[PDB]
């Protein structure tokens, strides 16, 4: 996953 | 019956939040295994898969079944004291559960400052782009 | 804490002892009753009425020279309190849960308990009532 | 001491 963008 | 207030420290209750989450059975990031690291489902209609610690506050949105939440909560926030913890909740001391609540309450308040910090540029960034433009 | 936790902790039951009139010079001062259990219930009755917050007696008739603590055994020698000896912090989550459990059972035997005794008053004068009507009065 | 009454 990722940080929110 | 614990204060709502410390019901995020609280495995179950974690996994409870996971009420329409896509990867389940055979995957790697199901809600047990998000809950165990900490997440919590913070869905909304942009970013349905969203998940948040409950103790250092980090967003993380982008999952793939094979993702490891304990992995991907290690590298993207590697900080967070509630990695740290070993023992399982009821083998806490008050001691030390106090000492970690204390702590959450000080991530809160580092993100709602990192979040006015961000606003507060996006709306700097709008004037300046007004002046600019009235400049012309 | 939470409001309904806070009578676990000494301080709190200390700061109910508002107008507590044993103080220094007496065994069971404010911080004695406080380190036994107690907390402060006065009324317009019965102004130095105290209650443990963990087994629920209620005593009164407090005597200067009286030791909170062998008063609760003597009273209530049930009481689950007693049997704790390490410091609120140095508890575990599962024994405070155990205990807070244990808490809300008394609270509730007590809250029975005292409904079987109205109940029990109720019936007695029910019973006279009708007694009396069969008398032929 | 003595209980309520
Ligand atoms: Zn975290
Ligand atoms: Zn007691």
């Amino acid at each position: 996953a990722r940080t929110k963008q | 019956t614990l204060p709502p207030a410390w019901q995020p420290f609280l495995k179950d209750h974690r996994i409870s939040t996971f009420k329409n989450w896509p990867f389940l059975e055979g995957c790697a990031c199901t809600p047990e295994r998000m809950a165990e690291a900490g997440f919590i489902h913070c869905p909304t209609e942009n970013e349905p898969d969203l998940a948040q610690c409950f103790f250092c506050f980090k967003e993380l949105e982008g999952w793939e079944p094979d993702d490891d939440p304990i992995e991907e909560h290690k590298k993207h926030s590697s900080g967070c004291a509630f990695l740290s913890v070993k023992k399982q909740f009821e083998e806490l001391t008050l001691g030390e559960f106090l000492k970690l609540d204390r702590e959450r309450a000080k991530n809160k308040i580092a993100k709602e400052t990192n979040n006015k910090k961000k606003e507060f540029e996006e709306t700097a960034k709008k004037v300046r782009r007004a002046i600019e433009q009235l400049a012309a």
